[PDB]
């Protein structure tokens, strides 16, 4: 039945993530071609526009009707391995797949360590200002 | 071996 | 990784199931050779050496040192599709894998049905005998 943690690899799943998504028929970035680029619908309130790649975890917003999801992706985060995947999911070898899933887990790690870093940087700046202000 |  | 429900497809996992397997070095039915045959160890107080195929769910006991788990399997239940897969697990395509797993899910159902049927015939035998006894 396929495990839930590994669904994002399934296009139909990615497509399904798009609920109340604008840009349909007549538009270049349809949920079909969004999922084709590896994108998921992760809409907030402050940006119901938000889509994120399931593999690299890059995030894009402000989508234009004429935007080509693949082209948008290649330019911003080219390093994403998924882009290089030309085979149908069901035509992937178990090894190939486990190799990919491995790299995904990796990318997810990198993402969160980056956020932990920015968070820490900010807190550091605040604390630094506070003590500085106390001088005087 | 044998069945059970 | 791979979710638990699918771990039995992994040889090393099957091997792991053999805890306190008596037939070790020098034997033809080692945990390694048992696993290569698709067996996992399902020991009971009653049947300590009870092994079951993970794919076709056939169960064998009364193991002996010179037993070839493969020939045993092929002989008692040849129809098992796992026997026919010569490919290495990770050389499998996802389509091939999901295909197999579908048939396992089938085999499982078949197994459960045959079990329900056996306990049905058992309770039946009991009502029958009781009825006979009262008749006397
Ligand atoms: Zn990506
Ligand atoms: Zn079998």
């Amino acid at each position: 039945t396929l495990p839930p943690a590994w669904q994002p690899f399934l296009k139909d799943h990615r497509i399904s993530t798009f609920k109340n998504w604008p840009f349909l028929e007549g538009c270049a970035c349809t949920p079909e071609r969004m999922a084709e680029a590896g994108f998921i619908h992760c809409p907030t309130e402050n940006e119901p526009d938000l889509a994120q790649c399931f593999f690299c975890f890059y995030e894009l917003e402000g989508w234009e009707p004429d935007d080509d999801p693949i082209e948008e992706h290649k330019k911003w985060s080219s390093g994403c391995a998924f882009l290089s995947v030309k085979k149908q999911f069901e035509e992937l070898t178990l090894g190939e797949f486990l190799k990919l899933d491995r790299e995904r887990a990796k990318n997810k790690i990198a993402k969160e360590t980056n956020n932990k870093k920015k968070e820490f940087e900010e807190t550091a700046k605040k604390v630094r200002r506070a003590i500085e202000q106390l001088a005087a | 071996a044998v069945p059970i």
